């Protein structure tokens, strides 16, 4: 679950 | 008197919420464009740009990315609707790329309930009303995010620590910059607490939209959990 807000923090 | 341990705090802020705008080709929407179902994607275009800048501004936050993985993203999640209410108030309050007139005349007729939009604009008429300063904004918007009173936090104390200072900063600002009137930064903080009143709603009307057959974005599905 939460995959995006994951890659957005770490960009 | 601010300290010079505070002093580099507010800059970090400042500096931080300044380094991110609106892109032109979204907001020149509000300009250009044609009707209520062009209205309502348009906000839903801002929503998901705007849940990219916060994430960005709240990475900056200091001490942020120490959390739990797992708190991260409560935090994210239960601020992300109350750090879209303080923008637009901060762009119909002060905007060039806002565009006032027909951005409000677009969320007036987007198929939302008055119930929603008649309040919203009741708050951000008040909330302008406290002739309030970017630095009482982009301050407010950080403590927000970092409330540690939202839902499925699992280290709430960690979260206080990380909050406080930056309420501490605030109420030194109200003394100095509002020395007038001390209830001030008291008046800041209610805020706080009617933001929270339109989370409550927002979920309720979020369903609304949704057996309306409203499309909305990956991103912004997760960051409320839309099914
Ligand atoms: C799916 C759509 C309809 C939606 O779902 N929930 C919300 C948030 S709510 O509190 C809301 C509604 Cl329903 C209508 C208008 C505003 C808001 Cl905040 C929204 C709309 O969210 C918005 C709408 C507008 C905005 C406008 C943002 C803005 C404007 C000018 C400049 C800049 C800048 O960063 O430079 C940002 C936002 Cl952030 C968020």
């Amino acid at each position: 679950a939460h995959q995006l807000l994951r890659y957005l923090l770490d960009a | 008197g601010s300290t010079p341990d505070q002093q580099t705090l507010l800059h970090f802020i400042m500096d931080s919420y300044n380094k991110q705008r609106m892109p032109q080709e979204i907001t020149n929407k509000i300009l250009k464009e044609e009707s209520a179902e062009e209205n309502f994607l348009i906000l839903t275009e801002m929503a998901t740009n705007h849940v990219q800048v916060l994430v960005e501004f709240t990475k900056k936050l200091p001490g942020f990315q120490t959390l739990d993985h797992e708190d991260q993203i409560a935090l994210l999640k239960g601020s992300a609707v109350e750090a879209m209410f303080l923008r637009s108030a901060e762009i119909f309050n002060k905007l060039p790329s806002g565009h006032s007139d027909l951005l409000e005349e677009r969320i007036r007729n987007s198929g939302i309930s008055d119930e929603y939009i008649t309040p919203m604009f009741s708050f951000y008429k008040s909330i302008g009303e406290l002739k309030m300063t970017q630095e009482e904004y982009a301050l407010l918007t950080a403590i927000v995010i970092l409330s540690p009173d939202r839902q499925y936090i699992k280290d709430r104390e960690a979260v206080e620590k990380l909050q406080e200072p930056l309420l501490d900063v605030l109420q030194k600002l109200c003394k100095i910059h509002q020395p007038e009137n001390p209830q001030h930064f008291a008046e800041l903080l209610g805020r706080l607490t009617e933001l929270r009143t339109f989370n409550h709603h927002h979920a309720e009307m979020l369903m609304s939209w949704r057996v309306n057959d409203h499309k909305f974005t990956p991103l912004l599905e997760e960051i409320w959990d839309v099914q």
